């Protein structure tokens, strides 16, 4: 048993993404929870396609998709925190409660 | 385990601790400039784990974008962030961070429930060493649409980033 | 008396408490995306154990 | 199978028109802003030109099976460029008033279009993830595109993070599905590598859920619309209400019976109470939103949970009455944005309140709004009523009652909160009207984008109006978009 | 309430809460037992 | 099953290369000056004390740069398995290649023509 490792460990880092993404003041932390997210689905990816599709890697291509789609949606999460800090000049996550009911 | 798959469980457990302890030093830490480094030392402690399952090519990936790029963008970002904010400990903390905690256990409870009962189809046969001549093959084949639509969403990545990060002075 | 109290009460009724949850049912949108996250992930778990018994 | 780069033709068009915005707005400037609107406009009017082609051919399963050119898919791609058409018939006049550019923004618009658009037929899991993506970062981006605005720039920032934490968890639930099947990536290689419940298959399958409900902002995981709403440009919000949901119901209709069709009865029973908690907290909390945006980000709930209502049915007449609300709801929803966009265009204001004594400054506003929201209540002459009356003929046909009941009465419900907005603009004195009403501009089609609103508004209300009685095209047109659905 | 106290119809003590709902407990347990009589004593 | 030829040497090389500068600086640390019961903690200022408060200044082309740098990079990891499988790909992946590059030039032309490749 090795692919279980792999799926458990990368099942820890999903779950040590999702306790940041709703527990970090700051909102880059939140960020840096969501890139442990998806290299935790990209661990679950290479696994798949190490021990049960070795041949044809089609999870070795959908984590570079990931990866390069992560990139650019990280890129864009970071403008938007830069545009919310130009006004209000915080990043901090409980001063972000203006949109209530 | 004589020395070959000895050396690979050891490097495998050594960096699923490296993980694991850097994705802990992410979250919990305060200075975010350490998670901001750990982020970096979890992306190669995951490309050492890509190393061993037989993923070269993405495992240069990750370190080249990951690594590379994307936590030099989140560093660039912080230290253009960095104040000296109080952030007061708000009274009903226990609601957000024991929940958090309790749902973030149950996750991980009935994630590794359905990974040790799960009869995966293990293959018997060895993976193939030339990854990267698949994947280039693959991306102009049943991967051509997703490797078109991602220059599309570069492009537009690239163009909102731009915008919502600039300043307008006229 | 009766037909303005108590027959206009159980409409008037009807009609308030179907306004005072929705009064009170706004509350459990309270602008923070980290309780929102915190909801998606509850319903994801809370759907599954109820997908499975 | 073999590529067929012939049925990408609406996408490609679209993609070129992209290309087209964009460099000409390198090329010119800001005074590119006076004709590439109206090329946008062709270009769409061009994808869905070419889409009719389309619709007399067979599946024709496209690339390396990864893309389906049959009639639900082609029913979905007209859907979403229509809904991006009158997204940029609404925004030429409110984008270029905000200071902001109008090239970037339609070029990320587009993107979300093709992003929708490819989500509308997908096969392979990444290409789904891609697709999605594009749609999704798009619409952050074009949420938070009024950066100076600390709303707009909040809701893109929650946006980004709910929107994030569902696509991963989506992966999550995709990376399971290439697992489970052993190593396929094709929804129907899935379809029969995996043909039984098990523990694993119902985690993927309420990942995927958690990641599609997102788009359709089902209850628990609606609570980024309220904001979203509130905070983006409105010709954004009336995207993201129509062409985004009809991207994720895309997505769901082309997931859940082509992934998982073994655990039917699973993803029935969550999205029934989806459906059933949806339709409830999107009708009862609109009832105390004092804003035309939120009231409308909590009406739309409730429609994605009447649109549920036929979804989680799983007859053929169930399918066929969820894209006839869909369709109808394109023309209902789209006027009332667009009846809110000339509203805050002349007072710069969106409480329901302010709407007071229009019908004698704006009576075309007020006709529009006026039928565009009461077709969305559900009322008999307008295309709102035929809609719901087809959503509960089937949902009554295959023993759905109590949803059908819990239909009946939350939009009995709705026509309150509807109402008032109509009580505000018709029944209000005179002597009661509001500030902006009283201080109501001269009406004038002239300025720079005023004439494209007037003209999607008069057709967005002939359509919600007229295409009630004249339906039976539009069933028509629906019903051979179903037999491409499995199950049936 | 006070708009039904005026003129020919002025009780003291008619919209008061007890006398309301000995009344209506009165009106409505006689539609009840009307009710219920038609259905038990009546045939079809 | 590893497969991967020539890995078994990179463990080692890395240890070995993380393993220098340790033994760099503890070969520096036992020879070295114990000393400095004053204070070695001062900040360089070209001579003095810290002259005008201790911040720089936020200017956003920190970000541009790195944006665009994740934009290519991201453009050229794509583009490396196309041309190292290219003898074995006709026309056709060379057309789609192209299609790729030339919506990336597109990109590359916005990030010229809007002013985020800038001063630094
Ligand atoms: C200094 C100590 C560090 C290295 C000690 C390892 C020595 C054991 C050994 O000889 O084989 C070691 C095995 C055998 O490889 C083998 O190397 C073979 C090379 S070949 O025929 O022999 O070209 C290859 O064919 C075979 O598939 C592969 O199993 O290789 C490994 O285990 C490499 C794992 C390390 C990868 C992690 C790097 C990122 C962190
Ligand atoms: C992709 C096909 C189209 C590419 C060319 C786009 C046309 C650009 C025409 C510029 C408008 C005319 C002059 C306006 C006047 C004007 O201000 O223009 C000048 C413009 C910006 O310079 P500024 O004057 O604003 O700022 C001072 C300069 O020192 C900094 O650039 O520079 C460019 O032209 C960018 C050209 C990009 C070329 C990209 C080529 C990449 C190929 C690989």
């Amino acid at each position: 048993m090795q692919l279980t490792y792999v799926l458990i460990l990368a099942a820890l880092l999903f779950c040590i993404g999702i306790y940041g993404l709703v527990t970090s003041r700051n909102a880059v932390r939140v960020l840096m929870s969501i890139e442990l997210l998806l290299n935790a689905v990209n661990l679950n990816l290479i696994g798949f396609a190490n021990y049960l599709d070795g041949q044809q890697i089609k999870g070795q291509v959908f984590a570079v998709f990931v990866i390069t789609v992560a990139a650019a949606e990280a890129a864009v999460g970071l403008a938007i925190i830069l545009a919310i800090y130009r006004n209000r000049d915080t990043v901090d996550m409980e001063k972000f409660n203006l949109l209530k009911w | 385990m004589d020395l070959a798959t000895l050396t690979q469980t050891i490097t495998f457990f050594a960096l699923a601790a490296a993980v694991i302890i850097a994705a802990l030093g992410v979250v919990l830490l305060d200075n975010v400039v350490y998670s901001a480094f750990l982020l970096g030392g979890v992306f190669l402690s995951i490309a050492g784990l890509y190393i061993l399952m037989n993923a070269d090519f993405v495992s240069a990936a990750q370190i080249l974008i990951y690594v590379g790029a994307v936590n030099v963008l989140i560093l660039f970002a912080i230290m253009l962030v960095n104040k000296r904010e109080t952030y007061t400990p708000v009274p009903g903390r226990w609601l957000r961070q024991g929940g958090a905690a309790v749902v973030s256990l149950g996750v991980f409870a009935l994630l590794t429930k359905m990974i040790l009962q799960t009869p995966w189809q293990l293959s018997s046969v060895p993976p193939t060493p030339d990854s990267i001549t698949t994947i280039g093959q693959h991306f102009f084949s049943d991967f051509l649409l997703p490797f078109e639509l991602a220059s599309v969403l570069l492009l537009m990545a690239l163009i909102g980033a731009v915008v919502l990060a600039r300043r307008e002075l006229v | 008396e009766v037909d303005y109290n108590v027959v206009d009460g159980v409409v008037n009724l009807t009609g308030f408490v179907t306004m005072v949850t929705g009064e009170g049912l706004k509350y459990l949108q309270n602008g923070r995306a980290q309780f929102y996250a915190l909801i998606v992930l509850l319903a994801v778990l809370g759907f599954v154990i109820f997908s499975v018994q | 199978g073999q590529l067929n780069a012939g049925t990408i033709l609406p996408e490609t068009i679209l993609i070129v028109t992209l290309l087209v915005v964009l460099l000409a707005d390198l090329i010119q400037g800001r005074q590119a802003d006076r004709w590439t609107p109206y090329f946008a406009i062709v270009g769409l009017g061009g994808a869905i030109a070419t889409m009719i082609p389309l619709w007399t051919q067979p599946a024709t399963i496209s690339f390396f099976g990864s893309f389906i050119s049959d009639h639900l898919s082609l029913f979905f791609r007209g859907l979403i460029a229509l809904s991006a058409l009158g997204t940029i018939l609404m925004s030429i006049r409110y984008v270029e008033q905000t200071g902001s550019s109008l090239g970037e923004f339609m070029t990320i618009l587009l993107t979300a279009t093709v992003g929708g658009m490819f989500i509308a037929g997908a096969q392979e899991l990444v290409f789904i993830f891609v697709a999605l993506e594009t749609l999704s970062i798009a619409s952050y981006l074009l949420t938070g595109y009024t950066k100076r605005d600390s709303r707009s720039n909040e809701a893109a920032l929650k946006y980004l993070l709910i929107g994030a934490a569902s696509s991963a968890i989506f992966l999550y639930g995709s990376s399971l599905l290439y697992g489970l099947s052993g190593g396929h990536t094709q929804l129907p290689a899935i379809a029969q590598a995996l043909s039984s419940e098990s523990l694993g298959l119902v985690v993927a399958l309420v990942f995927v859920i958690a990641g599609i409900s997102f788009k359709i902002s089902a209850v628990p995981f609606h609570q980024w619309t309220p904001d979203v709403y509130e905070g983006a440009p409105t010709p954004v919000v009336a995207f993201l209400s129509v062409g985004s949901k009809a991207a994720g119901f895309a997505l769901a209709i082309r997931f859940l019976t082509l992934a998982f069709p073994s655990v039917t009865d699973q993803w029935q029973l969550i999205f029934t109470v989806l459906a059933i908690l949806s339709m409830i907290l999107g009708n009862v909390v609109a009832l105390a939103q004092t804003s035309m945006k939120r009231m409308l980000a909590y009406s739309s709930i409730g429609q994605a949970g009447f649109v549920m209502i036929g979804f989680v049915v799983g007859t053929e007449a169930g399918y066929a009455s969820m894209l006839f609300y869909l369709l109808v709801y394109l023309f209902m929803n789209l006027g009332a944005f667009t009846c809110v966009i000339l509203f805050s265009l002349r007072t710069g204001t969106d409480q329901i309140s302010e709407y007071a004594g229009l019908y004698q400054k704006d009576p075309l506003l007020t006709l529009g709004l006026s039928l565009c929201l009461l077709s969305l209540g559900g009322i008999p002459p307008l295309a709102g009523f035929f809609g719901k009356i087809y959503l509960f003929w089937a949902g009554w046909q295959a023993g759905a009652y109590g949803l059908v009941l819990l239909g009946l009465l939350t939009s009995v419900i709705s026509i309150y909160y509807y109402i008032r907005v109509v009580k505000m603009m018709v029944v209000k004195e005179p002597q009661e009207m509001s500030e902006a009403v009283r201080n109501y501009p001269e009406v004038s089609w002239s300025s720079f984008g005023l004439r494209p609103l007037q003209v999607g508004l008069v057709m967005t209300v002939i359509a919600t109006s007229l295409a009630g009685i004249l339906a039976n095209p539009l069933f028509n047109l629906v019903n051979t978009a179903v037999w491409d659905v499995p199950q049936l | 309430a006070t708009d039904f106290n005026r003129g020919i119809m002025k009780f003291d003590g008619a919209d008061s809460p007890a006398m309301i709902a000995i009344s209506a407990v009165l009106i409505l347990g006689f539609i009840a037992a009307l009710i219920w009589w038609a259905l038990h004593t009546a045939y079809a | 099953v590893f497969v991967l030829s020539g890995y078994e040497y990179f463990l080692g090389f890395l240890i070995i290369c993380s393993l220098v500068p340790v033994l760099a600086l503890a070969a520096s640390a036992l020879l070295r000056p114990k000393s400095g019961r004053m204070i070695r903690l001062t900040t360089y200022e070209s001579g003095m004390e810290p002259i005008g408060g201790a911040w720089i200044q936020f200017n956003v082309r920190y970000y541009m740069f790195a944006l665009v740098f994740v934009i290519f990079d991201v453009e050229t990891v794509f583009l490396y398995p196309w041309a190292v499988a290219f003898h074995q790909l006709g026309l056709l992946a060379f057309i789609e290649a192209l299609i790729f590059i030339a919506i990336l030039v597109v990109a590359l032309v916005y990030a010229w023509r809007k002013r985020a490749l800038e001063w630094s």
